[PDB]
């Protein structure tokens, strides 16, 4: 529910999920392109402040 | 739509110079150049769009790879185990169809890569062909005498190119005469004209030698070296390694004869059929005649010869700018 | 011959046929200003054999098109405003282009 | 969920297990689409899935995993491979693979494999490093095929008389020549149930081309081996693909150090389609046959071969004559002296009713000497020269009637002294 | 690197030495680009390339080196050669050409002659100075053919009732007539023994067809 819990994972879980095919996956992957974020990051600051 | 399609694989204008295949590929370049053109992310499709009869059905390529930049066109090594990939690259997966292949920008930018793809057809197929004659003469008349270059017609949608550093400030041009030569360079992998002629090159009177001089071809003689300096003089110097011919005496033809026209041909130059030696000490001795050498000397540690030579034959020992002395040392 | 609304205009840039689709006709909610092509009317001004074939490569190839005069309709010198409809009647044989 | 499981069970066990899962009713279409809806849902709530099949590459570059239960036909049960399989473990034409599948999803309609378990019943890493088919070093038969099994019941003894008139062994080629109603049908399947009953450990195959659906159902229920035929309401299209595709799995499976063995009847009919499906070349034969067309079936006949390196495979193919037409004497010209086994079928003798009708003087195998001892042969030998100055029906009346009372062939051979 | 040395190789020679030089698993394909693969990652990485084989010339002017363990068969193992060699040694169809070769480069999948070194078996300067065939003066036969070893074996007697029942010589014609199943495979099989055995100065070919 947050996109920063979203950021720091990669989509090899996302297609372990059912109902997860080729609309979602490429529609999630190209909204962070649009906001230059990357899918899958490293970052220790989580969460602040939630 | 796909009626269309056939109707254009059909009726292309050069059946022989675009081949059937060609079309497909050029057609599907230009579906994904229209592909790309539609989304407004980075995103490469292939076609394969039924090359026989049917209608296209596009898909989506994906380059795996651990990177994620354009994320369009990416998918990770350790996220790709999912659909049976099992591989590092080559994912070029279905996942993109319904493609648009006629609407106005798709339809320009189609013929746009339709130009390019025959552009690029009738230059490899006028190259690998017009190739073969590489080492004998090619004939034709020219396109255009431009500065850099000029440009030679030899024949259907045929093309060659003549370099400028090989011209002569005698030698004469405008569009309309057939300039011979030899093709010394091709490279088929350049942007444009690359058919590459040079007129200045030895071996190019030995050719020429081909086509007059009965004895070269059969091996009976050996025409062995040639020095050119374009313009000024075109020495040869042959063998013979039979034992009823002569190096000299035939290839003149009859006082001469066939030298002179070899040498109208080659531009009026200046030809004295040479006879060279086992060693270079008579070859230069041979080179620089009719004329006397007071000394001639070898030198291998500074690959040089010394050659001194005797008052009383100057007119015929040095000439212009050295010209005689100027073969020997080329 | 009889005159066709094919988007085969010469004597014109890219730039202004932009406006136009593949059928020739502007699309609808491009705005003009001044002068400008909206619909892409040709007359043959020649004679006969205008093969298929030929239609085919002077689209891609080929000198610019011979018979057309030119007589696609402009909008008028001044007035300017944007297209929100199109409409077109197609007498009964002749087959609807793809915007009808 | 294995596939072959659903594949031998019948239809009526599908539609019970369809309306058993509560959906739209399955009874009304094909097996075919029957079992691909029932593992559509089966995979929608269900494991992993697995199948099995033969593997054709088409020229797209993917492959196409068939069953032989549909005699590797296309249809909804066939598997999806892309060539990215081809690429990594190398797949061919005619491997036998079975593996992991799933549901296809969004647009898609075949299902997708997702580990090759099994190819060739054997190991990927040992698929690898295998030899190549015509890269082998072929032989002449060296292990002959005991096709006698010692009970003698009214339709042994016919085996038993192959067995003294034409020995065959692992790599020896086959050719019967027999005119219609002639009682080849049964000669193959008492052959096939021996050689299936002797030898369990050579994968048998059989191969039926503009059959009777009659004979084909009742051969792929009583014999063993994966009976794939191919029907006449068929083009030729399908039988050019049956046998693409079983040549292709018999050649992998020789190339696997296995014994293939291949019943085909009949090669003329499998020849004609040959021939009325590959493009004419402007060269017409007597009787409508392109000199190509006979260049394939040549091949399918000379495929088989007993290798050195392991492995071995014979082909039994029957042709037919006396049937009126120029295709048949023109094929069996052309193969006559291909095949090194001759079985000639007179019908001279079955006008009779004397089974099974043999031409025991018109027939004999080369090379007989490296399939059967020195007194063997040397038996053999003296039968033959007591038995061929007497006619055809005679002959086969004191052979069959001679092997009535004795019951062993070897016994047969010191009885006849 | 010579041709023939990887010719008479088994296939299982080749995916060894092919495995040796770590490249994709060339086991998978034909032993004719088999042979192709191995021979550009060893002329990529090696001498000069020598091969050897007869020449067949095409309609387009050019010719192709094959070899007989192939059974002049095209493929990826041929030797290309220009019409320039055709003009110069004045090569012909049928040749028995040894020679250099190297790869082909861009764009080229047939390996390119060098140099000929040996035209059937001789010097291309007395390859010149020939007779041609149908220009020759035929005769009888002068040379009679000895098929006899003197040993005796089992199979050699056939050969001896040849001896005397039909001599044969150089330049003789001889033709079999034979139905079906009469041994005349071993016929011709202890004939090649015998005169390999006692001749092995002429050259002895086989032709076997369908
Ligand atoms: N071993 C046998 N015992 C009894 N009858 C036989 C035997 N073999 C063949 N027959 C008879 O021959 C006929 C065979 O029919 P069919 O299988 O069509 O012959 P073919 O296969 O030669 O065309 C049957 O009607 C059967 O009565
Ligand atoms: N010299 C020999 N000694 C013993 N047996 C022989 C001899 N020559 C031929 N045979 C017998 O004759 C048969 C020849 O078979 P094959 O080669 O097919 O004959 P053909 O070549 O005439 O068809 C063999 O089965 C073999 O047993
Ligand atoms: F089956 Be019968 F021999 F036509
Ligand atoms: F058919 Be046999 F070899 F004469
Ligand atoms: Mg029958
Ligand atoms: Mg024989």
């Amino acid at each position: 529910h947050y996109i920063g819990d979203l950021v720091q994972r990669t989509e090899v879980e996302l297609l372990k999920t059912p109902n997860l095919g080729k609309k979602s996956l490429t529609e999630i992957k190209d909204v962070l392109a649009s906001r230059g974020l990357s899918l899958g990051m490293r970052l220790e600051n989580w969460p602040p402040a939630s | 739509m796909n009626k269309e399609i056939l109707a254009v694989v059909e009726a292309v204008s050069n059946e022989k110079a675009l081949p059937r295949e060609k079309i497909f590929e050029a057609l599907e370049s230009a579906l994904a150049t229209a592909t790309k053109k539609k989304y407004e992310q980075e995103i490469d499709v292939r076609v394969q769009i039924d090359r026989k009869s049917g209608d296209f059905d596009t898909f989506r390529r994906w380059l795996v790879v651990d990177e994620v930049t354009q994320p369009t066109k990416e998918i990770t090594l350790e996220a790709a185990r999912y659909e049976d990939e099992s591989l590092n690259l080559g994912d070029y997966v279905e996942d993109q169809i319904e493609s648009v292949t006629f609407d106005r920008i798709t339809t320009q930018t189609a013929k746009q890569v339709i130009v390019q793809k025959v552009r690029e057809a009738e230059r490899a197929m006028v190259v690998d062909q017009f190739r073969e004659h590489e080492g004998e003469i090619i004939t034709g008349v020219v396109k255009k005498v431009n500065r850099d270059n000029i440009s030679l017609d030899l024949g259907n949608n045929a093309e060659a190119v003549i370099l400028r550093e090989d011209m002569l400030p005698r030698e004469n041009f405008r569009p309309g005469d057939r300039v011979r030569g030899v093709l010394y360079s091709v490279r088929p992998e350049a942007r444009g004209a690359q058919l590459f002629v040079t007129r200045s090159k030895p071996e190019m009177l030995i050719e020429l030698f081909r086509i007059e001089v009965p004895e070269i071809g059969e091996e009976v003689i050996e025409i062995k070296a040639a020095a050119r300096d374009p313009g000024s003089r075109a020495k040869i110097a042959v063998k013979t390694n039979d034992k009823r011919i002569d190096p000299v005496g035939a290839c003149v033809g009859m006082r001469g004869a066939r030298v002179q026209a070899v040498s109208t041909e080659l531009g009026g130059e200046r030809i004295d059929i040479v006879l060279w030696d086992d060693n270079p000490a008579q070859f230069v001795i041979n080179a620089m005649a009719p004329a006397d050498v007071a000394s001639i000397v070898v030198d291998e540690d500074k690959h040089t010869m010394d050659i001194a030579v005797e008052a009383g034959n100057l007119a015929q020992a040095i000439g212009r700018n050295g010209q005689n002395v100027r073969l020997a040392s080329q | 011959g009889p005159e066709e609304i094919t988007a085969d205009i010469p004597n014109v840039g890219e730039a202004a046929l932009s406006k136009l689709d593949e059928s020739g006709i502007v699309y609808i909610g491009a705005e003009v200003t001044g002068g400008d092509i909206l619909v892409g009317k040709v007359t043959p001004k020649g004679e006969t054999q205008l093969t298929p074939e030929e239609k085919l490569l002077r689209a891609i190839f080929g000198e610019k098109a011979s018979d057309v005069k030119d007589s696609s309709l402009r909008v008028p010198n001044g007035v300017s405003g944007t297209v929100i409809d199109v409409q077109v009647f197609t007498r009964d044989g002749v087959e609807k282009d793809k915007r009808a | 969920m294995n596939l072959t499981e659903l594949k031998n069970t019948p239809v009526s066990e599908l539609i019970t297990l369809g309306e058993n899962m509560g959906l739209e009713n399955l009874a009304r279409m094909r097996k075919q689409d029957i079992i691909f809806a029932i593992l559509k849902q089966h995979a929608k709530s269900g494991e992993d899935i697995f199948g099995d099949g033969v593997l054709e590459i088409l020229q797209d570059g993917f492959g196409f995993l068939r069953s032989a239960d549909s005699s590797y036909l296309a249809g909804p049960d066939d598997i999806y491979v892309s060539p990215s399989q081809i690429r990594r473990f190398n797949l061919r034409t005619g491997d036998t693979i079975s593996g992991k599948i799933r549901p296809p999803k969004e647009g898609e309609r075949y299902f997708a494999l997702l580990k090759v378990n099994e190819v060739n019943f054997d190991k990927p890493e040992n698929a690898r490093n295998k030899i190549l088919f015509e890269n082998l070093t072929p032989l002449h038969a060296n292990s002959r095929l005991r096709m006698e099994r010692g009970n003698g019941s009214t339709e042994d003894l016919t085996a038993r008389v192959l067995d003294l008139a034409s020995p065959i062994g692992r790599g020896q080629r086959g050719l019967i020549v027999a005119p219609p109603k002639a009682g080849k049908t049964m000669l193959l399947q008492n052959i096939a149930q021996s050689i299936a009953y002797n030898h369990p450990d050579c994968v048998l195959m059989v191969l039926l081309i503009d059959e009777r659906p009659e004979e084909v159902t009742e051969m792929q229920r009583l014999v063993k081996g994966e009976v794939v035929a191919s029907t006449f309401d068929e083009p030729a299209s399908r039988h050019v693909q049956v046998a693409e595709m079983v040549i292709e799995k018999a050649k992998r499976l020789v190339e696997h150090k296995k014994d293939v063995i291949i019943l085909l009847d009949s090669i003329t009919r499998l020849a004609r389609a040959y021939n009325t499906v590959v493009p004419a070349s402007g060269k017409v034969l007597t009787g409508g046959v392109d000199a190509n067309a006979l260049h394939r079936p040549k091949r399918f006949f000379g495929a088989a071969r007993n290798v050195e390196e392991g492995g071995s495979l014979t082909i039994i193919a029957t042709a037919l004559i006396d049937t009126g037409s120029k295709m048949d004497e023109v094929i069996y010209e052309e193969f006559k002296g291909t095949g090194n086994m001759e079985l000639h079928l007179s019908r001279k003798i079955a006008e009779k009713r004397v089974f099974p009708a043999i031409d025991y003087n018109r027939s004999g195998t080369r090379k007989e000497e490296l399939l059967t001892t020195q007194e063997e042969l040397q038996k053999m030998w003296i039968l033959r020269k007591i038995i061929h100055p007497m006619g055809e029906i005679d002959a086969m009346e004191f052979l069959i009637n001679k092997l009535a009372m004795t019951k062993t062939n070897d016994d047969f051979f010191e009885m006849m002294k």
